[PDB]
C-alpha cells in the first residue's frame, strides 16, 4: 500500500514521495541517483506476500459416572430416623 | 424417576391424581362432588416431547417414554458487492428485532449478512482483499452470529476458502438403579438413556472477479439480468391464482426500459 | 428518499420515528465522454414491537454511458427439516407415518440492485427523457 | 406429543375438558349444573 | 467438494414432504449459477 | 418436620415410662481425590496464559 | 494418539440407541478430513 | 512418591461402589501418561 | 519482529532504519 510505502520511504529519501491512494500508486520527486536508489528500495518491498492457512483442532472429552445407594429408615408414631 | 425424561412419573401421577373428581362428605347426610383441576397435570405434560405412556399395572405405574429427534438444516448464502479498485465496499442485509437490555426496554440492532471489502488489485490478476464478513442468524431471543475478518490474496477467477468450522458432539447419558439395569432382558426397564449427536459445517468461500473492458460489466450484468428475468418469467407462466397473470411484476427485456401493460399498450394504440 | 416513519418504541412506552423507504445518495461524475463514475450509497427500507428489513449497499462503480450495471445482490437458500418420532414404531413404511412429526421449510431470496446512468448533454437530450417519462 | 406442531394435544383434550358442562351434586338433594369456559381451548 | 459430496448426499435422501429439488446444493466447482431443473425446462421451450 | 430435617444419622427414640431416650450416632467418611494438569506450549521468553 | 485411542475405544463400546458411526472420532495423525462410512459409499457409487 | 504412595493405598481399598481402576493415581515417577487397563488392553489388540 | 528490531537497531546505528510491517522487511540506509 502507498500508505505503508511513502512511510517508509520518507527515511530513505532523507526528494518528495506522495502517495495516491485512489490509484494506489506513489510519486517520487528526486534527483536520478536518489530515484534509482528508492525505485531499488519500492522494487524489494513489492514482493507478494504468502498466505497461511490456520486451523485449530479442539477436542474436548468429558466423562462420568457415580453411583449413589444407600437405605434410610423411620417411624414417625414415635419419631426415629436414620 | 429420572431427569433425563421430558416429565418424571412424580409430577405425572401426582397431576392424574389432582384431575380426578373429589367427593367430600358430611354426614349426621350430605355429600358434595367436585371435579378436579387439570392444572398440575398440564403443567407436567406440556414439557413432553415424544411419547409419554403410563401402563398402570397393580397400582404400579409405569411411565414409558421414548423419541427420536431428528433435525437437519442447510443453508447457503451469497453475497456479491462489486467495488471500484481501492475503493471500500460496505453490505448489509438484514432485520433488526427488538432488544430488551433492562416494562422493559428494547434496543434495536441487526442480524444478517454484511460483507466490508476493499480490494485492491495485483496490476493483473490477483485481487488482495482486506475483508470483514459477518452472518446474522436468529432464532430474551438469541441468534448467532459468525464473522471472520481476515486479508486474503485471490485469483482473478477462482475461488478461495477463507473461513471455515467443522463441529461434531455426541452427548450421551444415562440413569438406572443400577443392578437391575444391568440384566440384559429387563435391564431396559429401569434404564433412562438420554443420547446425542450434533454435527455442523461452516465454509466461508470468496470468488472475484476483474472488470476492466466495458463488454465484461455488460456480460456479467446480462446474465445476473437475465437469471432473475427467466425466474420472473416462471412466476409469470404459473401466476397469481386469484389475480390476472399480467399483475405480476417483470423485468423487461434487457436494455428496453419501460413498457406500457398489455391493456394499456391495446388503449394507447386507439387513441 | 421515499420513506414512510412507522413510530418507534425504545423503551406508557416511548416511541421513536425512524424511516423506511428507498434512498438513494450519489455523487457522479463524468469521464469526460461515456463513462460515468458513481459514489453511491443505496439503502431499502421494509417493514412488517414492529420488524422491519433494511439492505444497503454503498459502493464505488464505474458504469458506461448507457448501459446497465449490477452493484450487488444476494441469492439466499435454506431447507430446515425436522423430525419427531417414537422412535422404533415410526420406522414402519405403512404406520410410521401415525408416530411421527415432520416439519419441513424450503426458503429462497434473491436480490438484484442495478444502476442505469444517462448522460444529458444536449437539451434536446433532456427533453427526449423527459417527454417520454411524462 | 410433539412441538413441531401448531398445538400440543395435552393443551387440547385439557381444553375440551375445561369446555365441557360441568354438574355439581350435593346430597342429602341439590344439583346444580353449570357450562365449562372454552378460554383454555 | 467435500461439503458439495454432503449436499448430493443430503438430495439423495431428500425432503420426505418436499421434492428434492428444493434442497439448496452448490454447483459444481466452478460452474458458476444454475436455474431450477422446472425453471431449465421452462426456458428451453421459450 | 423441622427438628428432623437436620438430622444426619440414627436418631431413635426409645420411650421408656414416659422418659423419651433419643440415641444419636453416625459415621461420616468422605474422601476427594483430585489431578488435574494443565500444560501450555509458549515460545521461549513469549507469556501464555491458559 | 492418546485421544485418538481413547476416542475409538468410545466407538468400540457406542452410543446405545445411535448407530455407533455417528461418535466424533480424530482421523488417523496426518490424513485430515474423512467422509463418514455411508457417506463414502455413496460417493464412489456417483 | 509419598502422594502417590497415599493414592496406592487409596486403590488398595477402593470405591466401594465403583470399579478400583477409577481411582486416579499418579504413574510412577518420570513415566508420564498411562492409558486404562482397559484401554491398553483394548489398544494391543487393534 | 522489524519493530522490535527497527527499536533496537537505533543505538547501533548512532543512517535510517525503518521497520516495512507487512512485509515484516526492515529498510536500512546507511554507508557501507
Amino acid at each position: 500500500k502507498a500508505e505503508d510505502l511513502v512511510e517508509v520511504l520518507k527515511g530513505v529519501s532523507e526528494v518528495m514521495i506522495a502517495a495516491h491512494a485512489d490509484t494506489n500508486s506513489l510519486v517520487l520527486t528526486a534527483p536520478q541517483d536518489i530515484m534509482n536508489a528508492m525505485l531499488e528500495v519500492i522494487g524489494q518491498l513489492d514482493i507478494r506476500r504468502a498466505q497461511v492457512l490456520i486451523e485449530a483442532l479442539i477436542v474436548e472429552m468429558a466423562e462420568g459416572d457415580g453411583i449413589n445407594l444407600g437405605v434410610q429408615w423411620g417411624s414417625l408414631e414415635s419419631g426415629s430416623v436414620i | 424417576q429420572y431427569g433425563n425424561t421430558g416429565a418424571s412419573i412424580g409430577n405425572v401421577m401426582i397431576g392424574l391424581e389432582e384431575a380426578k373428581d373429589t367427593t367430600q362428605t358430611k354426614a349426621v347426610n350430605e355429600t358434595t362432588t367436585t371435579k378436579g383441576d387439570y392444572t398440575k397435570l398440564a403443567s407436567a405434560l406440556s414439557s413432553i416431547q415424544g411419547a409419554a405412556v403410563s401402563i398402570a399395572m397393580g397400582d404400579w405405574t409405569a411411565l414409558i417414554n421414548a423419541v427420536s429427534n431428528d433435525s437437519s438444516s442447510n443453508i447457503l448464502s451469497s453475497p456479491s458487492i462489486t467495488v471500484m479498485d481501492n475503493g471500500e465496499a460496505s453490505f448489509i442485509v438484514a432485520e433488526e428485532v427488538p432488544v430488551i437490555t433492562g416494562f422493559q426496554t428494547v434496543d434495536r440492532k441487526e442480524v444478517g449478512i454484511k460483507l466490508k471489502v476493499v480490494p485492491q488489485i495485483n496490476e493483473g490478476n490477483s485481487v488482495q482483499l482486506n475483508i470483514e464478513q459477518e452472518v446474522s442468524n436468529v432464532l430474551d431471543v438469541r441468534f448467532a452470529k459468525r464473522q471472520l475478518n481476515t486479508s486474503v490474496m485471490v485469483q482473478d477467477g477462482q475461488m478461495l476458502v477463507l473461513g471455515g468450522l467443522i463441529d461434531e458432539r455426541a452427548l450421551e447419558s444415562e440413569s438406572k438403579v443400577p443392578l437391575l439395569g444391568d440384566i440384559p432382558l429387563l435391564g431396559q426397564l429401569f434404564r433412562s438413556t438420554s443420547s446425542q449427536v450434533e454435527k455442523k459445517n461452516l465454509m466461508v468461500f470468496i470468488k472475484p472477479t476483474i472488470i476492466r473492458d466495458g463488454v465484461t460489466a455488460d456480460g456479467i450484468t446480462q446474465r445476473k439480468y437475465n437469471y432473475i428475468r427467466a425466474e420472473q418469467l416462471f412466476r409469470a407462466e404459473k401466476g397469481l391464482r386469484l389475480l390476472d397473470d399480467a399483475s405480476v411484476p417483470v423485468l423487461p427485456k434487457f436494455g428496453d426500459d419501460r413498457r406500457h401493460s398489455p391493456e394499456i399498450q391495446a388503449f394507447i394504440e386507439q387513441m
